[PDB]
DNA sequence: TATAATGGGAGCTGTCACGGATG
DNA sequence: CATCCGTGAGTC
């Protein structure tokens, strides 16, 4: 079924970058896999922890005193992982923006400028997301991207 | 069927012989690869376009 | 054409400061490159 | 973020491409974010650890090979065992041929899946071994693997600013004389492009 | 601004004669 | 010596 030829011919195509600037961006997004409903919940959990460990140290830096070497580092890793989870959620639902940015085409503003401004809303959407409500990420996102 | 319909000529016999690859899958993949480089070739995405 | 560059230039600034993933930030930079190029010489590279 | 003047890039012959001895088609894939480019590499640090790095990479290839040879064995065991279990049931010998060819198909995939891993690990080691400025790493998953493994040993960037750096570390006087030596050599085609 | 929603879309068509980079 | 891209092709 799966020939060696196709397996080679698949990596040959995917590796080559098309000339179209719109197409090239579409190619990039398709790499990341769409998120499961509960997979979204995990990232949401992570970001909260990450976004929270950040709010701690922020005000502590102004007042002065800092955590010990074992606490701060442990605290710091959540901050990285939290900021990493945020990027993972933005990359997964990155298709979502492109889905409803194609409709506003031909209104005096370029497609790419629309997708970007849409992505820009998606970024704010991922910050104020709450996983306590049993709603998928896709719904609270849409209202923010439009 | 290629030999049947276009066999009355030597220029088509000379073409099917100099043909690089054979196979229905391999032909679609080949055309796909030359039409739109940059996109993953499924046996279903080359049949479609 | 000026308006296109400044618009995308100031979007790059927001994206950089928001700590946006490289996939979005790079995309902006590319558009900016094409934006500035379109201003200097339109149609030279790609469609006008 | 920096951005290249389109006049000195697309204008033929490509002035930037002539300057950094970079291919016109390779210059595209860099400036417009389609392929990463090596900006600098700590060649000394690579050498001082080259031996140690070789051994580490070597263990991985083995650890991959060892699972392959073990996984293949377990399947060969179950192929032979199942072919005898469908023999104790008394099935038609032809119905055993389907099962026989099935296993031989499975083992082939196992051997191939591991082979792609080895070839990936091979192309990784090769690329890092022969890493130098002005190289284009167009495959992204390689570059990522290349960074996570040996990120300490080279400076890799992408886009217009990466080209900006190349121009900064550019030795005009040196590249000038080096081209003059190629001019002193009789060989025409390479003297043409050097002229 | 909390149901859920996740990879675009028009191509453009009838030159001509030439130099330079590539074959 | 023959292909591929870019730049020419009268004035009011």
């Amino acid at each position: 079924d799966e020939s060696e030829a196709l397996r080679q011919a698949r990596k040959d195509a995917e590796l080559t970058a098309s000339a179209d600037s719109v197409r090239a961006y579409l190619k990039q997004i398709g790499k990341v896999a769409l998120l499961n409903a509960e997979e979204e919940v995990e990232l949401a959990k992570r970001i909260e922890a990450g976004l929270y460990a950040t709010q701690l140290m922020t005000e502590l830096s102004e007042r002065g005193e800092k955590l010990p070497a074992a606490q701060r580092r442990d605290m710091m890793w959540i901050c990285r992982d939290g900021d990493r989870a945020k990027n993972h959620l933005l990359e997964a639902n990155l298709r979502l923006v492109v889905s409803l940015a194609k409709r506003y085409t031909g209104r005096g503003m370029a497609f790419l400028d629309l997708i970007q401004e849409g992505n820009l809303g998606l970024i704010r959407a991922v910050e104020k997301f709450d996983y306590t409500k049993g709603y998928k990420f896709s719904t609270y996102a849409t209202w923010w991207i439009r | 069927q290629i030999v049947e319909r276009f066999g009355f000529s030597e220029i088509m016999r000379s073409t099917l012989e100099k043909d690089n690859t054979v196979g229905t899958d391999e032909a679609l993949l080949d055309i796909y690869r030359k039409l739109r480089p940059g996109e993953p070739p499924t046996k279903e995405s080359a049949q479609t376009l | 054409l000026y308006r296109r560059v400044i618009n995308r230039n100031n979007r790059l600034k927001r994206l950089i400061d928001l700590g946006a993933p490289e996939i979005i930030v790079n995309n902006e930079k590319r558009m900016l490159q094409e934006s500035v190029d379109a201003l200097f010489d339109n149609g030279r590279r790609g469609r006008p | 973020a920096p951005v290249t003047h389109i006049w000195y890039f697309k204008g033929v012959p490509s002035r930037l491409g002539y300057l950094l001895d970079l291919a016109p088609k390779d210059l595209e894939k860099i400036i417009y974010f389609a392929a990463y480019v090596i900006t600098s590499v700590d060649e000394e640090m690579r050498h001082n650890e080259l031996s140690t790095l070789e051994a580490e990479m070597a263990v991985e290839r083995k650890a991959v090979e060892d699972q392959r040879d073990g996984e293949l064995e377990a399947r060969a065991q179950k192929l032979e065992a199942d072919l005898a279990e469908l023999e104790a049931e008394g099935a038609k010998a032809d119905a055993r041929r389907k099962v026989r060819d099935g296993g031989e198909r499975e083992m082939r995939q196992i051997r191939d899946r591991a082979q792609r891993e080895l070839d990936r690990l091979e192309d990784i080691w090769s690329t890092f071994t022969k890493l130098a400025p002005k190289q284009l790493i167009v495959d992204e998953n390689l570059y990522r693997e290349l960074v996570d493994r040996y990120g300490e040993y080279f400076t890799g960037a992408m886009g217009a600013e990466s080209i900006q750096k190349l121009i900064e570390n550019f030795d005009i006087d040196a590249e000038a004389e080096s081209l003059r030596d190629v001019i002193r050599n009789g060989k025409g085609q390479k003297k043409l492009r050097a002229l």
